[PDB]
Formats: structure tokens, C-alpha cells, sequence
């Protein structure tokens, strides 16, 4: 049917060790984005130069 | 101080019944009921009701289609229009002081509709869908046809503009249909959460038409019609009826209790995967009574048959004076219950403030239903089995029988 | 001293758009308002206007005009669209004001 | 499309800017100016390209 | 008006030495409605325990041991009361509606279900195949499957992600036992609420409950209500394509705060501003709700609705729309864009209406008896007590533009949403795209 | 045409050395130019509309 | 906590972000150069004119 | 179109060859060669145009 459907396990498979249930994904990633962004922020920077 | 303030009714010099009832709710709702509907259409102008029912939001003389919609919304308003073959109710709802403002638009929507030839000529293509959605419900389909097969002339006219006329209704047929039915005598400025002195001081502006009964819908001749719609939906919908009962007609309440006296019987009388119920519609100068039976294809024959035998053997003495006590009570319930919701309620202080001009208290409305029982019912059923029957049907049907096969 | 009436008459024949045989309104550039205006036009007047324009074009495209007879006379010029157009505008100005 | 004059990515452009392009019936010479302007752009680019050869 | 609110009868509440909390509201009304609202749900189910709460709801009526089937119904029918109910993810209830002249009779009935259900092993093996069919029906209601799938991916891995209905394999194998294992485990007074509204006199209620709910808590456990395992929100997507369908559905959302949170107000006001559309309406002229307007002008969607479905400690603030295979994109774009606008440059004149619009649903949320009980039933259970319309009023009668901005942005700006979409969605762009649709190129 | 000529003028006045006979003529046309554009046109513009009740 | 402090304050508002790219670039420049220049020159002690400029300016 | 990225004659081209362009998911570096070839065409035209300056 459709109830029989699940989002498979992406845990270790991918997922940063700040994401493995039992605790808000929020508060956590609103830190992670900084990083991935940090890079970009930098690349942009490096590029400017 | 207890929240009781007797619902005052004051029939204006026109015929415009003004019913209020300050119940102290934060959100009050005003409503203009009318004796209009799709019963007053001729072979032509058909569906002009329906369309009209939609032209609700079309520019008036006191406020533009724009102003009106954003006007009502800038208050957390809600304008909508519920209609039936023989009556259109224009409600509106809000709260506090905003009731006053919410009015300007309801006033204009019902009396100063200047249905502009473009707006409508640009609104008509809505019928195609408004109807298309409603028709996803097989039930509405069978019924539309039932009334067709139950009558012949006014009333038997469809509730949802027929296809062929989707874009032929004229901006005129709209005024003409209003000028003839939206007249003081056949209107009612009902309302809740309001002081009556205020709800009255509004009927003063609402005084813009008099013509008692402008076009009066022809009496409804009965017919033993039968119209099947082969469409294979894996499950058949069927309805059968025998003209009868009219609103105000003392012979009414009887079926109601027979409506309940019936049900546990027809259902518990037909084993397997299905559904079946007692059908009852009370119209101004007529009504209907029967039973619709949503049932699987091949098991459609059996289902209706058994459902019928039951309405049959119900007339031939299979009704304990107990069945009546129980059923007599359920109505007491369904009545009272479906009055909790100020909209299903404002629907009651209205219907009456329109057809009569009175207000039967919950006390006597009971004393009247309480009033009859054993005395009728068994007999109300009999009326069904004898008179002429008109069936309606949608579904594979290949296994469903015809009235000539009882 | 000098009638605006007397004047308009001037300009009208001066503009000479009636030499092509089309009403004033048949000329107003077609902006958002006018379009909506014209889109509100009764089908009668629409087809009328159309032809008048196509005729106008056809003339213009031939460099030749309409016989002195067929020119339309100032007093007989039919402001067939001004009325719709106006509602439009105010309809808008009403909306534009409300959105503030 | 059996057309081709419309079924070819390039070829369409042409049969869409030189053929089949809807243009007003009534148009004075003052409308040629532009097609001319082109011919100049050309005559200029052609001649000058050639003059740059020396 | 404000006086109308104030003159609104306070709601009475008092718990038992048992645990149940008994509350309700009184009016003149002959009729009424009453019910027990359990803090039970699917969320409280396991990998092999999933379904029960439902399979249950489905036998919660077919009788008790005191009075088997034919009789309960016959006793219910016969008195003209309507016993209906549901079971969500963190909320289940069972309410009846009689003439108030039955408080003590309805109440008993209630108790006799939440405590003693026949669970006739022969009744079960039928309701088993009934659900398995009834489930196969829930299925083509794309209007829903699209939400479960939303949950499914939005809260992937945790308890919420499991659909209230439960897998076919469980419903195909739940044991006479497991059901009871569910009942006896969650159906307890401390987590149950007896609420009602109509013409009832609290005390009479109390005593009847206090009378038919003769529960007795020994241990400290029995008197304690377990707090649930936190569910990890997981910005992601789940696509169940099928161009074979009339149209596609799309539902995207950000994590919700949880009932408790005071912001759910301002937030609620948010959703008021973009609201919902649905081709039957009558408004290409609609109120600000551009999503609505634009939805009309450019014929964007068949229907769209904004929702802040929240729970105990988490939530799902988003929007859901239905649209032709073809205009899916333009819609998202325009829509998702609105969120931005909403929390980047929203105006007072806007919030003004929003509020009143909420204050209208705020009121009409409580329209009748059944509904009122709902809130009471709910209020207590999730909030702790009852929130008076006089309160909600202030709560949201004090939300300014700058407050909405501050809020929505706080839960929408540059957040990783969860999207769900069944149907011919070939047109819906990948994630990154609908993701970078979360920040406005300010 | 007052403009088109006002242009053909500026031109002549351009191919002409700077002395009183010119110069002034210059800055003059070199004034009508602007005005004719920035001001005259739009004025004669609305004006003509009113000579039509617009 | 740097990264978090950063995001919220610097990378969140597309308005801000950019602003730090700029002020950042200015810093990266100034620093990258001096560093580079040094790394370079040092890898060539006494070979550059800056380094012999002195036998007509001492060292 | 509220889009703009699609309602603008020029602007569309871009949001139709750099954004919104459907490209196969699976594509090796051997697919960059071309976008690179461009950058060359540029680097060549830019530098050479500049070298021709002398
Ligand atoms: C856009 C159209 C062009 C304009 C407006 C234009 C105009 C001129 C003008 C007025 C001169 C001076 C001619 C003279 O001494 O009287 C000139 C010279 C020249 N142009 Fe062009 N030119 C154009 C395009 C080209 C092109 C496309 C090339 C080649 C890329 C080109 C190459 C030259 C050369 C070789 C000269 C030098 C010899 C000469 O003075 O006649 N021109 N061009
Ligand atoms: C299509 C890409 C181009 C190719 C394949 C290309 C290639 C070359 C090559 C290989 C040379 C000889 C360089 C050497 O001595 O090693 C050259 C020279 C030159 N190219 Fe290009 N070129 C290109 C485009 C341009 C452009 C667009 C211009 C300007 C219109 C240009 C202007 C020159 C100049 C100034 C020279 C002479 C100075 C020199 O030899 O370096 N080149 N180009
Ligand atoms: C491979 C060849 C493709 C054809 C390209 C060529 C194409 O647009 O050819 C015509 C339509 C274009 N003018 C017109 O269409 C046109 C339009 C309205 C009226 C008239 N006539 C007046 O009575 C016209 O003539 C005219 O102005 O040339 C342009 C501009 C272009 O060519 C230019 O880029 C060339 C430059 C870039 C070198
Ligand atoms: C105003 C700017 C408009 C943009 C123009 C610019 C535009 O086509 O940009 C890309 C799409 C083009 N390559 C691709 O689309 C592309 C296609 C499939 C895969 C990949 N990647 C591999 O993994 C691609 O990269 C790339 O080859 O440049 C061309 C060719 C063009 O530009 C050239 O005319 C410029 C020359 C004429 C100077």
C-alpha cells in the first residue's frame, strides 16, 4: 500500500554524527550550515582575491 | 446574566420577517434567506439560480467585486451562499463591531446586484467545475436525477445548471430572476449574536423592493419516473421514492419517525458489504420518501429488493410501539443536536421565520413529534407501498432491477 | 471669449483621424486600461470598431482616404469606450489605494 | 512538421523573421530604415574588414 | 464583544485521586457531548506494535464484556447518542453526544470501553480484513498519503514517521493479545481526560466519573506519565512519482515548535496571511493571500492549504498544494516565495487582517458541543489546562508585523524543509533548488 | 518639425565658427532642443488630449 | 561557538554574508600577500635586488 | 508569468541554458570539456583582443 513505505536508513551511510535521532536536528545543523557555508563564504572570498 | 433573550420577530410593512437572537457569542452571523431557488426556472433560464448563487461575489452598486471580497476579508469575514431547489440563504459571519461593516456587503450582494455582462460572461465557465466537483459524489448525481424522475415541471428542475446551458445564461436572466424572487415578502433578514433593535434599523436600507410574490413557482405534478445511468462504478447507487409529506403538512412528522422507525430495519435486513438508509425530503408543496442503497454491483439487485421488502413488511404490521418510542427520541436528538452549531441553528430560526413567520419552541416542536406515533407510521409506510414509485440509479446496474420488477 | 467647444471642433477636424473614418476612441493607444476597457466592450461595438480599424489600416496602407462624405462628423463621434475605460481606471485607482 | 521551414532549429529563425513574420500592412518607407541600417552594418563590416586587410 | 468573550463561562476542571482530569463547559443547551481523550497514539507504537491504536479504535465500539455488541449499540442507538472518535499520532479520543439527561449513562458507557473491550478474537479476525481494505481505501486519497509520506521523511527514523494506520503486515498479524497489550499499557487515567460541553453541571459529571472510573493507582509508576522519545526532524524529500495520476500533490514544511511554545500564536497568524485557495472560492481578487491571488491569475493550483500541525514537543509548519502536472513549478516558486516575503517584508496592514481571520476561526473552532469538548479534551492533554477565547484573544491580539517576521524567519529562513510529492511531478525541481528557495536574495 | 529643423539648425550652427551672428543662435537652438523635448512635447501632449476631452 | 556564531551573524542574511566576503577579502588579501611575499623572498635570500640593493645601500 | 526568469526574452535564454536546463544526472568530467572549450574561447578572445591592443 503506502503505509508500508519508509525512508530507508541514511544514518551512518551518510549523515553527520550530529544526526542520529533522539535529539533535535535543529540547534545542531544551524551550526552545520555555517560550515558548508563557511567554505563557500571562503571560496567567494578566495575568488574575489 | 444567564444568556437568555427571547428571539424577537417583527414582520415589516413589506413582508420582510426580521428574526434575531442575542445569544452573546463572540462571533455573530447575519443571514438573508429567500424563497428563490431552481424551482422557478422554465425550460429556459435553467440554472440561472445556480449561476446566480455564484455571482455572489459580483460587483454591486454600493461596493465593487474588489471592495466586497477584500472588504469582507479585511475583517476575518465569511460570505457564502447555500441554496436548495426552493430557497437561497445568503449568510455572512464575523464578530463584534465588525458585524455592522460586514453588513454593507451582504446588503449590496442581495439587492443591488448589477451583474455586469462581462463579469458574468467571464464567470460562467465556473459552472463547468463547481458542478464538476460536486459531481464527484455519486450520491448527488442520483438525486439530481431522482427529482427529475420524481417530477415533471418546476422542482424537478436540476440544482446544478445543466451542461448545455453553461454559457448561455444571460446577464439579464439574472436580474429578471432576482427582480421576481428577491422581494420583501419572500425574504428574511435573520441573524444571531445581535441586538434586534440594530438588526431592524438595517432592514430600513434593505427596503428597496415590494412585489409580494413576483413569479411564484408552479405546483409540482408527480411522476413515476425511472432513469438509469449506466456508468460502471463497481458499486451502484439507487434510490426509490413515493411522493409525500410537505413542510408544515401535518402528515410530515410521521415519516420522520418512520424515517427512524426505518433504518436499523432495512440495514439489519440486508446482510453483506453495503449501506442503505431511509430517504426523506419535505418540500413546500410536496416531498419525497424512500431509501438510497449504495451497494456493490452484482449484489445491487438483492440489496434494494431486501431494503424494499422491509419498507413493505413495515406497513404490514412489523413496528412495535417501542420502535416508535426509540425513533421518536432519536429525532428529538438529531433535531436538538443539529442546532448546536450556530449555522445549522441559524438555519432553523430562519426556515421558520420564512415559511411561517413564527418560531415553534423546542418544547412544542417535541410535543408535536411526541404528538403522533403508533397512530401513523405503520400507515405512513403503507402509503409508500401503494402509491406510485420513481427510481434513480448510477452504477454498473446490469444486475440492478427496474421498478416494474418492484 | 473663445469656446473650448469652438476649439475642440477645431482639433477634431485638425487631427483628421475622422478622414480615415474612425471615432476618437478608435485611436487611443491600447494601454493596460484600454485593453481591459475594450475587453469589456459589448460584442456589437467590438466588431464595429474592429472593421473601422481594419478599414482604417487598409486605407492608410493604400495611402488614400475616405470620401469627404464618409468622414465622421465631430458631433456624431461616438465615445463608445470612454465610459467603460473610466470605470476601469477608477476600479484600479480604488484597488491601488486599498493596497496601501 | 512536414513544413521544415518551421521544423529546423536554424531554418525556423529565418522563416520566422523574414518569412511568416506578421508585419502591419500599412507601413511607410520610414520603416525600411533599419533594414537599411543593417545593410550599412554590413557594408561597413564587409568593406572595413577588407580595408583592415591593408 | 470583548465583553462577549469575558462573559464566556469558565471551564471547570478537577482531577481524581485516580489520575483522570475531569473538565467541561456549561451552557443552556439540552444536548451536549462528552468524551475521554487518551494521550495515546501511533507515536506510542513500536516496529511490531504499530497499528494497534487503530485496530483498537476499530473494536472500541464492537462491545465490552459487561454488555456485548448487539446490546451496546442497541443501548447507544436506542437512546439517540452518537459515539464517534479517532486516533492520531499522539492523540486518541472517544466522545459521545446525548441530551445531557444522559451524563451518567454516557459516562458509564465511556468507561466501559476505555477499560473493558470485548476484543472478541472472532470480532478481531474480521476487523482485521476490514482495516486491510479500509486501508487500501485511505490509499488513493492522495490528499492524505502525501501527508504521511511527509511525516515519513520529515521525521524519518523516529516514532512520528510511522503512520497512524500502521503497515499491512502488522494489521495482518496483530494478536488478540497485542491489542490488550496496548490498552492496558496506555489507556490510563493520568493520560486520559473526561471532558464535556452542553447543559451539564460539573459536579454531577465528576461524581459519575468519580463513580464509573473506580481506578486505583498503587505504584509511583502508575501515577506517572512517560515523556516521549524526541523525534529527529530531517530536511529531506520523498517522491512517489506517477504520471498516471490526474495530478500531483506537494507538501513541504519546516520543524514545528510544539504546542507549549508561545510562538505557535504569531506563527498561527502567519498561516493566516497566506491561507488557502481552492478553485470554487470566488476571488482572483482575494485578500492579500497572494498565494491565493497569484494562484488564480496564473491558474497555479487546484487547491493549496497552509498548516502548522503540531505535537507535544515537535511540529510541521508548511503548506500543501494540488496542481496539474504542468503548473507545479510556478506554484512552488510563487508559494515558497511567499514564505520569504512573509518573514522578510510582511506589513501591519497584513497582520491586521490575519489576526481577525484567526479570531474568526478562533471562535468558530468552538462551534457547538462536540467541538468545544475537543478543545477541552485537547487543551488539558497537550497544553496543561484550558485556553479561554479571552486568552487566545490577547495571545494573538498582540502580534505585530515585526513579530510575525521575527517568528516565521526564526522557523523558515534558510531552514532545510521536508518535501513530499506523489503524482506527475516531473516538473518539480530537485531539492537544492527548492532549498535555496528558503533564503531571499535580500 | 520644429525639432527636426531645430536640429538641422544646430548642425549649420555647428559648421559655423564662433561669432555673434552665430553663437547666440547656437545656444538658443541648443535650448529649444532640450525644451522642445523635455517640456514642449509633453505639454502640447496633454493639451491635445484635453482638446478631445481626455 | 564560532561556526554557529558565524552562521547566525554572518552567513544567514544574504545581506550580511556578502558584507563579510568583502571585509574578508580585504583581510585575506593583505594577509595572503605579506605571507606569500615573505615565503617567496625568503626562499631567495641574497638574490633579489631588494637584497643586493645594498652593495650601493649596505648588507 | 510571475517567474520573470522565464517571462523575459533575454533573461529566459539564461534561465534556460544555465538554470532549468535538463541535463542527464550521470555525467562524467568528459562532459565539462566544452564548457571549458568556452572558457578558452573567452580566455583567447579576451587576452588576444588585449594583445592586439599592442
Ligand atoms: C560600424 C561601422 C563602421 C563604422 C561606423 C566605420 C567607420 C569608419 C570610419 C568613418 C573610418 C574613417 C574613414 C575615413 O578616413 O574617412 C573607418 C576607418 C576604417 N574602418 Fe571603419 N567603420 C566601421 C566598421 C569597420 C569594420 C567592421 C572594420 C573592420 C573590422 C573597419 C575597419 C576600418 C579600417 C581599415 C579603417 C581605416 C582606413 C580608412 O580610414 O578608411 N571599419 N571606419
Ligand atoms: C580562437 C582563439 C585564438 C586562437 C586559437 C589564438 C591563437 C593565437 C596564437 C597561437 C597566436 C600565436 C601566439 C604565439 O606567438 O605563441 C596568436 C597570436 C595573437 N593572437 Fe590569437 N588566438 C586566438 C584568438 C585571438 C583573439 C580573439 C585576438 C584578438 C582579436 C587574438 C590576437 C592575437 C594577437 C595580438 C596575437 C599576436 C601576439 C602574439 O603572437 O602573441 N588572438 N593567437
Ligand atoms: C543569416 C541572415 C538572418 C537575417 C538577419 C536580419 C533580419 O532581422 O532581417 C530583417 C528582418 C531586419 N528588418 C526587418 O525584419 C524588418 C522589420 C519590419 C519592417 C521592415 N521593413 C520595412 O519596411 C523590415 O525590413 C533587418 O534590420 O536585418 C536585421 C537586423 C537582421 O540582421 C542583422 O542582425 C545583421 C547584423 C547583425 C550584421
Ligand atoms: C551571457 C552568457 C550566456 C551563457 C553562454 C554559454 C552557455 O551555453 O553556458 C554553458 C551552458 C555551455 N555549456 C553547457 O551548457 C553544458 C552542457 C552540458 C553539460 C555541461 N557540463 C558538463 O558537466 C555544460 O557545461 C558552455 O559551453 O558555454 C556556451 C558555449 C555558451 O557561451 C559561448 O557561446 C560563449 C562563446 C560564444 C564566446
Amino acid at each position: 500500500s503506502h503505509t508500508d513505505i519508509k525512508v530507508p536508513n541514511f544514518s551512518d551511510y551518510r549523515r553527520p554524527p550530529d544526526d542520529y535521532s533522539t535529539k533535535s536536528s535543529r540547534e545542531s545543523d544551524p551550526s552545520r550550515k555555517g560550515f558548508s557555508y563557511l567554505v563557500t563564504a571562503v571560496t567567494t572570498l578566495g575568488v574575489a582575491y | 446574566p444567564p444568556h437568555p433573550q427571547d428571539l424577537e420577530i417583527t414582520k415589516l410593512p413589506n413582508g420582510l420577517v426580521i428574526a434575531s437572537l442575542e445569544n452573546y457569542s463572540p462571533g455573530s452571523t447575519i443571514g438573508v434567506f429567500i424563497k428563490a431557488g431552481s424551482r422557478y426556472e422554465n425550460s429556459s433560464n435553467l440554472g440561472t439560480s445556480h449561476l446566480l448563487r455564484l455571482a455572489s461575489s459580483l460587483t454591486t452598486k454600493g461596493a465593487s467585486s474588489f471592495k466586497i471580497t477584500r472588504g469582507i476579508e479585511a475583517v476575518g469575514g465569511k460570505l457564502s451562499v447555500e441554496s436548495t431547489r426552493e430557497n437561497m440563504a445568503y449568510t455572512v459571519e464575523c464578530l463584534r463591531d465588525d458585524v455592522e461593516i460586514l453588513m454593507e456587503f451582504l446588503l449590496n450582494v442581495t439587492t443591488a446586484p448589477e451583474f455586469r455582462p462581462w463579469e458574468v460572461a467571464d464567470l460562467q465557465p465556473q459552472l463547468k467545475i463547481d458542478k464538476a466537483v460536486a459531481f464527484q459524489n455519486p450520491q448527488t448525481h442520483v438525486i439530481e436525477n431522482l427529482h427529475a424522475a420524481a417530477y415533471r415541471n418546476a422542482l424537478a428542475d436540476s440544482l446544478y445548471c445543466p451542461d448545455y446551458r453553461i454559457g448561455k445564461v444571460t446577464s439579464v436572466e439574472l436580474h429578471d430572476f432576482v427582480q421576481n424572487h428577491f422581494t420583501s415578502a419572500r425574504m428574511a433578514l435573520v441573524g444571531l449574536g445581535v441586538s434586534h433593535p440594530v438588526l431592524k434599523n438595517v432592514a430600513e436600507q434593505l427596503l428597496n423592493i415590494r412585489g409580494g410574490l413576483g413569479l411564484s413557482g408552479a405546483k409540482a405534478k408527480y411522476r413515476g419516473g425511472e432513469i438509469r445511468e449506466q456508468n460502471g462504478d463497481s458499486l451502484v447507487h439507487a434510490a426509490i421514492v413515493a411522493e409525500s409529506a410537505a413542510i408544515g403538512g401535518a402528515e410530515a412528522n410521521a415519516f420522520s419517525v418512520l424515517q427512524h422507525v426505518l433504518g436499523a430495519n432495512p440495514h439489519v435486513k440486508r446482510g453483506n458489504p453495503f449501506d442503505v438508509s431511509a430517504f426523506n425530503a419535505s418540500y413546500s408543496d410536496s416531498g419525497l420518501f424512500g431509501f438510497y442503497t449504495i451497494s456493490q454491483a452484482a449484489y445491487a439487485g438483492q440489496v434494494i429488493k431486501a431494503a424494499y421488502n422491509q419498507v413493505k413488511t413495515i406497513a404490514q404490521g412489523n413496528v412495535s410501539n417501542e420502535n416508535v418510542q426509540a425513533a421518536k427520541n432519536k429525532l428529538k436528538a438529531k433535531y436538538l443536536m443539529s442546532v448546536e452549531s450556530s449555522e445549522g441553528f441559524l438555519e432553523e430560526v430562519g426556515s421558520q421565520a420564512l415559511a411561517a413567520g413564527s418560531y415553534n419552541p423546542p418544547s412544542t416542536v417535541l410535543q408535536q413529534i411526541d404528538a403522533v406515533a403508533d397512530a401513523d407510521v405503520i400507515k405512513a409506510a403503507k402509503k409508500f407501498v401503494s402509491r406510485q414509485k420513481s427510481m434513480a440509479a448510477s452504477g454498473n446496474l446490469g444486475h440492478t432491477p427496474f421498478v416494474d420488477e418492484l | 471669449s473663445r469656446w473650448l467647444e469652438g476649439i475642440r471642433k477645431w482639433y477634431y477636424n485638425a487631427a483628421g483621424f475622422n478622414k480615415y473614418g474612425l471615432m476618437r476612441d478608435d485611436t487611443i493607444y491600447e494601454n493596460d486600461d484600454v485593453k481591459e476597457a475594450i475587453r469589456r466592450l459589448p460584442e456589437n461595438l467590438y466588431d464595429d470598431r474592429m472593421f473601422r480599424i481594419k478599414r482604417a489600416l487598409d486605407l492608410n496602407m493604400r495611402q488614400q482616404i475616405l470620401p469627404k462624405e464618409q468622414w465622421t462628423k465631430y458631433e456624431e463621434d461616438v465615445p463608445y469606450l470612454e465610459p467603460y475605460l473610466k470605470e476601469v481606471i477608477r476600479e484600479r485607482k480604488e484597488r491601488e489605494e486599498w493596497d496601501k | 512538421a512536414p513544413n521544415i521551414r518551421k521544423s529546423h532549429p536554424l531554418l525556423k529563425m529565418i522563416n520566422n523573421s523574414l518569412i511568416d513574420l506578421p508585419a502591419p500592412s500599412n507601413i511607410s518607407a520610414w520603416w525600411n530604415f533599419g533594414s537599411l541600417l543593417a545593410v550599412c552594418l554590413m557594408t561597413q563590416i564587409l568593406t572595413g574588414l577588407l580595408l583592415a586587410m591593408h | 464583544y470583548a465583553q462577549a468573550l469575558q462573559s464566556v463561562p469558565e471551564t471547570q476542571v478537577s482531577q481524581l485521586d485516580n489520575g483522570v482530569r475531569v473538565a467541561s463547559e456549561q451552557s443552556s443547551q439540552p444536548t451536549c457531548t462528552v468524551g475521554v481523550w487518551i494521550d495515546a497514539g501511533s507515536r506510542y507504537e513500536s516496529e511490531k506494535n504499530n497499528g494497534a491504536g487503530y485496530f483498537l479504535e476499530h473494536l472500541a465500539f464492537k462491545g465490552t464484556k459487561n454488555r456485548p455488541q448487539n446490546a451496546l449499540e442497541k443501548e447507544v442507538e436506542s437512546m439517540g447518542a452518537h459515539l464517534n472518535a479517532y486516533s492520531s499520532r499522539e492523540h486518541t479520543a472517544y466522545y459521545i453526544k446525548a441530551l445531557s439527561k444522559d451524563v451518567p449513562k454516557a459516562v458509564e458507557l465511556l468507561a466501559d470501553i476505555v477499560q473493558n473491550c470485548s476484543l472478541e478474537d472472532s470480532q478481531i479476525e474480521k476487523e482485521r480484513d476490514v482495516i486491510v481494505r479500509e486501508l487500501q481505501e485511505n490509499d488513493t486519497s492522495m490528499r492524505e498519503v502525501v501527508f504521511n509520506y511527509l511525516h515519513a521523511t520529515a521525521f524519518q527514523g523516529t516514532g512520528l514517521a510511522q503512520s497512524v494506520e500502521g503497515p499491512s503486515e502488522n494489521i495482518r498479524k496483530l494478536s488478540r493479545a497485542d491489542l490488550t497489550e496496548y490498552l492496558s499499557t496506555h489507556y490510563t487515567a493520568p493520560r486520559m481526560v473526561l471532558a464535556a460541553a452542553g447543559g451539564v453541571e460539573h459536579q454531577q459529571l465528576l461524581e459519575l466519573a468519580q463513580k464509573h472510573f473506580g481506578g486505583v493507582p498503587f505504584t509511583y509508576d502508575d501515577d506517572a506519565v512517560p515523556t516521549l522519545s524526541k523525534c529527529r526532524f530531517t530536511g529531506s524529500q520523498i517522491r512517489h512519482r506517477e504520471d498516471g495520476l490526474p495530478l500531483a500533490h506537494v507538501a513541504i514544511a519546516v520543524e514545528g515548535p510544539g504546542w507549549a511554545h508561545p510562538d505557535l500564536v504569531a506563527l498561527q497568524v502567519a498561516n493566516a496571511i497566506i491561507g488557502h485557495y481552492d478553485r470554487t472560492y470566488g476571488g482572483g481578487l482575494h485578500s492579500s493571500s497572494p498565494l491565493a491571488s497569484i494562484a488564480v491569475t496564473n491558474k497555479l493550483c487546484q487547491s493549496f492549504q497552509t498548516f502548522s500541525i503540531c505535537y507535544s514537543e515537535t511540529g510541521l509548519f508548511g503548506f500543501y498544494f494540488v496542481c496539474d502536472r504542468m503548473s507545479i513549478d510556478d506554484m512552488m516558486f510563487v508559494l515558497q516565495g511567499q514564505w520569504m516575503r512573509l518573514c522578510t517584508s510582511i506589513s501591519e496592514s497584513e497582520v491586521l487582517r490575519g489576526k481577525n481571520f484567526l479570531r474568526n476561526a478562533l471562535v468558530s473552532h468552538l462551534d457547538g458541543t462536540t467541538p468545544v469538548c475537543e478543545d477541552i479534551g485537547r487543551e488539558l492533554l497537550t497544553y496543561g489546562r484550558r485556553i479561554p477565547l479571552e486568552e487566545w484573544e490577547e495571545r494573538l491580539a498582540e502580534v505585530d508585523a515585526r513579530m510575525v517576521r521575527e517568528v516565521c524567519s526564526k522557523y523558515i529562513y534558510d531552514q532545510c524543509p521536508a518535501v513530499a510529492g506523489p503524482g506527475p511531478i516531473e516538473q518539480l525541481p530537485d531539492y537544492n533548488r527548492i532549498r535555496s528557495g528558503m533564503f531571499w536574495l535580500r | 518639425w520644429l525639432l527636426v529643423a531645430n536640429l538641422l539648425i544646430l548642425t549649420w550652427i555647428g559648421s559655423q565658427p564662433v561669432e555673434h551672428p552665430f553663437i547666440i543662435i547656437g545656444q538658443m537652438a541648443s535650448l529649444s532642443y532640450f525644451t522642445i523635448l523635455l517640456i514642449l512635447f509633453p505639454t502640447i501632449g496633454t493639451l491635445e488630449n484635453k482638446m478631445l476631452n481626455y | 561557538t564560532l561556526t554557529a556564531r558565524l552562521y547566525s551573524l554572518l552567513f544567514r542574511r544574504t545581506s550580511t554574508f556578502a558584507l563579510t566576503i568583502v571585509v574578508g577579502a580585504l583581510l585575506f588579501e593583505r594577509a595572503f600577500d605579506q605571507g606569500a611575499d615573505a615565503i617567496y623572498e625568503h626562499i631567495n635570500e641574497g638574490k633579489l635586488w631588494k637584497h643586493i640593493k645594498h652593495k650601493y645601500e649596505n648588507k
